[PDB]
């Protein structure tokens, strides 16, 4: 239940991403799996989002770094304006045709670990501009860890979509060094939220009317 | 004495050790963690797009003459260091002394903040035009 | 209401501080919307009201008629020119319809303030520093999208 | 700059440190997602349901 | 090795080593604390989830800095690019190595004293002129330039500012400086050199508002935006420790020391020195970042003849009281 | 203090002869900051604490003004060493090689000869050097003012653009 991903920029692959993946099974012994454990778990309580927004989910990511929501309190909010100090690549907004080059070179200069989130209905599919300017969705080229459903998403949102990339993480394996060992990355197959979160939703039978405040 | 060779050990194993943790450091942040590859990772920052040029230019800075005044005034200054550790035993003898040094600095100063010379800022960054 | 007017010059200070008067404005404005708050429609009693009324569509057959063709096909405009300008914002925000008769427009142009603030720039901020420019872009009161559209 | 524009500037600043140093002491703005719930009015534009009749027959 | 002679000879190293940890140790939960004590002075809380009160915090940021990838790039000069951090790592470090926290407790008496602060503090500008130069990049180019610019600013008058307090004590040895405060601390006297003492060595940290090598909203982190992993935290962890340095010498030098009435000489030295780190917080959190053309007329034409007419009335009265 | 003396004189002549064959400038900053930094060493195990002092701290800042006027005017990339590391021959060291060689053998020679009872090293303080510097050397003070002085007017005369 782990896919493995290969990245190989330099191969006989030319459209993006440029790396291959394959389901497998997870490679995790008593010492190197506790380890692993604490470089997840030190990754995903330190996520620094990088600094870059694209249209008004940006605003809205912003909007939960500030005191009224307080992204701090996980430990999210440092912000880097430099692609090599940030962790976390946050597509909030809509990949515009002439800032896809521009998203591509910047994920190429973030460095590894790196994870992607998909903020907003532009940026996951293109959302209501199915038009001749827009890129239909980031994941046309970028890898994306995490999709956030909005126009926008609201700032809690934001926060549900970094816990669940914190979620992943935690479970994820990375190469401890990059000179001794496996070197791919495995992410978990994660079960989908829809079908995690069914249950409690379909058992919904009132709500309350929208007249009242 | 024993006190002083004891700081002077403490001073030097102060200095190794912190050196040493800097290196060490370095060390753990260099080998531990993967790594990325990217076509275009080994491109400096821009904001996303290539360079015109590149960051080995003639860039020329504005403030020149003030790092020629700089370097002046820091010599003033220690003369200045000298004079301020030994006040009472020099007496108003050197006090007048320093009173003229100072005093000739200030006229240095005076002088070069008149003329200009410590003005850079371009004639739109003035800031003359308020309401 | 009161319009808060500078004295002359526009700098990055007089064009926050005005800002600010603005803001004040409209706390007056929205003070007098929560006292004076008429009772009535919040529809017109228009054919071409988009939609109807909710509750007459649900049980009103002509008035489910109407909200039917209104959400599907469209509403029908008949064939004119329309333009609207309103004081937006970040400046004057105006739209220029031309209908062809259709349930569509025929064209729609958005015209944006932060366009023309973005075309000033470069004359506005020759000669200064660049934390001049960075407290300019900060004084202008544009976003991208009003630029682009 | 004047000896009054200095003056006035020192004020300032210690205005400044002053009121932020205050608002140490004020209460907290935050709310707390996700330990407590994130408030939402009745007609919030959130996740698309289908609905059921009061008969239980679905209304679509 | 049975000897009076050797073993206060390995006490005094042992207490060099205690006070170099725990500086280190301050310098990185001091990153922790100014994420806390920001959200303290903006309404928030700031991280209070990892661990009991965030206080896991540092530990998590910790190996992420580390397993990240700390990587070199190939238009850089190497040498000079992994040098700058060690710079930035390790000069107000050695400058706090004359700092007296407590009777007893000093790494170095020296002679020369506020003398090898000056010394580490005009090496202390090199780590971000090299980094800056090193990283060919142009942004970081530009906060080089800033950063000299701003080198020219304050150096002019930060060892002049020491010096009505030098002058005082008759010494520049530290214990000296703490002794003359025995009666009336140097913040009641050498008030001027107190305040330009505090600009100075505010400038000296780049901290804000003196932060214009690193102004994300001009150069959008200046001269460390090629630096990663343990570099970028090796020139942070700089910076806290350089806070920390600059708050116990403005505490030894301005504010008595470790002297007190009641509490142990250490808990007075740790309070005031835990006051004016907290102020460098708030002045981070309080007050705009002024233009850097606007801070060097500022240094050589309002805090230069500060410091010479400061130096000239405390010789006067130190004269006319003698 | 031999060992502090020696080592730190050792590495001031090694980094010197590194300043003066190196065809990269920043590099050559830095290496005449390491030599310097050396000989403040062996001022300080000297004992003379204040000039050791006033060599790091006056030099800290006079090198950031070279690497201003370096970043303004030489760094190009490899433009620069290029044309510098062709401006350097065999031959053009080899010239003053011996003329530099030979002078050193006389100033040594003379050297050697002169009585010398050691440096014991004890330490002459700042205090004692403000004392004679305030004292028999005040025309010395007041008169370097003035040398300094004329150095401000000559920098502003000459270093302008119009
Ligand atoms: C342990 C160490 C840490 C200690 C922490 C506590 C102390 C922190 C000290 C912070 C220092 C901040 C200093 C900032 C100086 C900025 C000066 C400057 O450049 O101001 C520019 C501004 C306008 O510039 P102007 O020259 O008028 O315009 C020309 C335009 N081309 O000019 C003006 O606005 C004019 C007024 C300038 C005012 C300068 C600041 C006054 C001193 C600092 C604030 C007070 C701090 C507390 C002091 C003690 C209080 C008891
Ligand atoms: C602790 C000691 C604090 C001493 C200063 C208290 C300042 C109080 C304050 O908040 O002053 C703000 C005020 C702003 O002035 P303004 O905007 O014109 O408004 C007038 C109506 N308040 O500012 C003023 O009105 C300015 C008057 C205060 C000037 C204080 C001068 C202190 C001594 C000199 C320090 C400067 C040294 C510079 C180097
Ligand atoms: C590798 C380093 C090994 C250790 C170096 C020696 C450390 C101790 C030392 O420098 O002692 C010499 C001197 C002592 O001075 P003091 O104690 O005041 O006087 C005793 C008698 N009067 O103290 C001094 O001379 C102090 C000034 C020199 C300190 C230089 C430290 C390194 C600076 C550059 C870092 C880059
Ligand atoms: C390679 C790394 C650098 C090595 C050179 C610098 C350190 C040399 C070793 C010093 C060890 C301590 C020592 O020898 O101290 C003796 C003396 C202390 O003074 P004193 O009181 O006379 O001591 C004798 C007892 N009465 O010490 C002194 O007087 C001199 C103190 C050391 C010199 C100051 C620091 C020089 C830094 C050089 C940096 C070079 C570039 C990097
Ligand atoms: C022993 C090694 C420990 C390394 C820990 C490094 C932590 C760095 C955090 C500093 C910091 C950064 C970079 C930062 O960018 C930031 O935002 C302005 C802060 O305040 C919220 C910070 O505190
Ligand atoms: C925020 C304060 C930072 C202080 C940094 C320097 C501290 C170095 C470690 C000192 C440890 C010993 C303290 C004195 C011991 C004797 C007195 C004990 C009772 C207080
Ligand atoms: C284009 C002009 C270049 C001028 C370079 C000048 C170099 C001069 C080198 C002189 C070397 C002298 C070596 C010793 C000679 C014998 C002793 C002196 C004469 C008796
Ligand atoms: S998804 Fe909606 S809110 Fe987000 S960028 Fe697109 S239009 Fe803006």
């Amino acid at each position: 239940d782990y896919t493995l991903t290969r990245i190989d920029p330099n191969g006989e692959n030319d459209r993006y991403p440029l790396q291959k993946q394959e389901i497998v099974t997870d490679p995790l012994n008593v010492f190197m799996g506790k380890l692993n454990d604490m470089v997840n778990w030190g990754r995903k309580n330190s996520i620094w989002p990088y600094n870059f927004g694209l249209s008004c989910c940006y605003v809205e990511m912003v909007t939960s770094f500030t005191a009224v929501h307080d992204v701090a309190r996980f430990g999210a909010e440092v912000l880097r304006a430099s692609p090599r100090q940030a962790d976390l690549m946050v597509v909030a907004g809509t990949c515009f045709t002439k800032m896809a080059p521009v998203i591509q070179r910047l994920y190429d200069q973030m460095l590894e670990p790196k994870w992607v989130i998909s903020m907003g209905a532009c940026a996951n599919s293109g959302g209501m501009y199915d038009i001749y300017s827009v890129v239909q969705g980031v994941d046309k080229f970028i890898p994306v860890d995490v999709y956030i459903p909005g126009c926008p998403p609201r700032p809690e949102a934001y926060m549900q979509a970094l816990m669940l990339l914190q979620e992943s993480i935690g479970k994820e394996r990375r190469p401890l060094s990059w000179v001794v060992g496996d070197q791919g990355v495995y992410r978990a197959n994660m079960q989908s939220e829809r079908e995690r979160k069914r249950g409690e939703r379909i058992a919904v039978t009132n709500l309350r009317t929208p007249d009242e405040i | 004495s024993t006190e002083v060779i004891a700081h002077h050990w403490a001073f030097a194993i102060f200095l190794i050790v912190a050196i040493g943790l800097c290196c060490l450091m370095l060390v753990g942040g260099w080998f531990l963690g993967g790594r990325a590859r990217a076509r275009s990772k080994n491109v400096p920052f821009e904001s996303g797009i290539d360079s015109v040029g590149s960051a080995r230019l003639r860039l020329s800075a504005k403030f020149y003459l003030v790092a020629m005044f700089f370097v002046i005034f820091d010599v003033e200054a220690l003369y200045l260091f000298a004079w301020s550790t030994s006040i009472r035993e020099s007496g108003w003898v050197g006090f007048v002394e320093a009173a003229i040094f100072i005093f000739v600095l200030l006229a240095g100063l005076v002088y070069l903040v008149r003329i200009g010379a410590l003005d850079w800022t371009p004639a739109r960054s003035r800031r003359e035009r308020m309401n | 209401f009161e319009i808060p007017v500078g004295g002359g010059v526009s700098d990055c200070y007089t064009r926050v501080m005005l800002k600010v008067e603005e803001l004040r404005q409209s706390l007056r404005i929205l003070e007098q919307c929560l006292n004076n708050m008429p009772e009535g429609p919040f529809k017109a009693d228009h054919p071409l009201t988009t939609p109807p009324p909710k509750e007459r569509t649900l049980q009103h057959i002509e008035t489910l008629i109407t909200h039917f063709l209104q959400v599907s096909w469209g509403p029908v405009m008949p064939a004119n020119e329309s333009f609207q300008m309103i004081e937006a914002t970040k400046g004057i925000n105006s739209y220029y319809l031309t209908s062809d008769g259709s349930t569509m427009s025929y064209r729609t142009r958005v015209r944006t303030p932060s366009f023309a603030h973005l075309q000033q720039i470069p004359a506005a901020i020759r000669g200064s520093l660049v934390s001049d420019l960075i407290v300019y872009l900060g004084s202008i009161d544009f976003v991208m999208s009003d630029v682009d559209r | 700059m004047t000896l009054k524009e200095l003056l006035v500037g020192f004020g300032t600043q210690v205005r400044s440190i002053w009121m932020i140093g205050l608002h140490a002491f004020a209460k907290r703005e935050t709310r707390m997602y996700p330990e407590e719930p994130v408030y939402l009015p009745p007609r919030y534009r959130g996740r698309i349901v289908l609905t059921r009749d009061p008969d239980g027959e679905e209304r679509c | 090795w049975i000897s009076p002679e050797l073993i206060e000879i390995l006490l005094t190293i042992l207490k060099a080593v205690v006070i170099l940890l725990v500086v280190v140790t301050c310098g990185a939960f001091m990153s922790f604390g100014e994420r806390r004590l920001l959200g303290l002075f903006q309404n928030r809380y700031g991280p209070n989830r990892v661990g009991w009160g965030g206080s896991l915090q540092l530990v998590a940021d910790m190996i992420k800095m580390f397993f990240k990838e700390d990587w070199i790039p190939k238009f850089s000069d190497r040498v000079i690019f992994t040098l700058a951090p060690m710079i930035a790592f390790t000069s107000l470090l050695l400058a706090f190595a004359i700092v007296p926290v407590s009777p007893g407790w000093v790494v170095a008496d020296l002679n020369i004293g506020i003398l090898f602060f000056l010394m580490m503090a005009g090496l202390a500008v090199y780590a971000v002129l090299f980094a800056g130069w090193s990283s060919n990049n142009k942004y970081s180019l530009l906060g080089a330039m800033r950063a000299s610019a701003q080198t020219l600013s304050y150096e002019v008058f930060l060892g002049l500012s020491l010096m009505g307090v030098v002058a005082q004590a008759g010494s520049f040895n530290m214990t000296d400086i703490v002794n003359s405060q025995a009666h009336v601390w140097n913040v009641i006297p050498q008030f001027f050199g107190f305040i330009t003492f505090a600009i100075a060595g505010v400038a000296v940290c780049h901290r804000h508002p003196f932060d214009q090598p690193e102004a994300e909203q001009e150069l959008a982190d200046g001269y460390h935006i090629e630096y990663s992993g343990m570099k970028f935290g090796l020139f942070f962890v700089g910076e806290y420790i350089g806070i920390v340095t600059i708050s116990a010498l403005m505490v030894t030098l301005f504010f008595g020391g470790w002297q007190g009435p009641l509490l142990p000489p250490f808990i007075w030295f740790a309070l005031k020195t835990a006051f004016f780190m907290m102020m460098f917080i708030l002045i981070r959190a309080s007050l705009p970042r002024p233009r850097y053309d606007q801070v060097m007329s500022f240094g050589w034409k309002i805090c230069l003849p500060l410091t010479l007419i400061n130096l000239l009335v405390t010789a006067a009265v130190i004269l006319w009281q003698a | 203090m031999e060992f502090a003396f020696y080592i730190c004189g050792l590495i001031a002549i090694l980094a010197t002869l590194r300043v003066i064959t190196h065809t990269n400038p920043v590099h050559a900053l830095l290496y005449l900051i390491i030599s310097l930094l050396a000989i403040s060493g062996v001022f300080f195990s000297l004992g003379a604490y204040f000039a050791g002092a006033l060599e790091i701290i006056v030099y800290a800042g006079a090198i950031m003004v070279l690497f201003v006027f370096v970043v303004m005017m030489l760094n190009l990339g490899g433009s620069e060493i290029e044309q510098e590391r062709q401006w350097l021959k065999p031959q053009v060291w080899i010239g003053p090689a011996i003329l530099s060689a030979i002078m050193l053998v006389v100033i040594v020679y003379a050297i050697l000869g002169v009585n010398d009872q050691g440096i014991d090293g004890t330490p002459i303080s700042a205090k004692a050097v403000g004392i004679t510097l305030f004292g028999p050397y005040v025309l010395a003070v007041e008169l370097a003012s003035m040398l300094l002085l004329a150095g401000l007017v000559v920098a502003f005369h000459v270093g302008r653009e119009e």
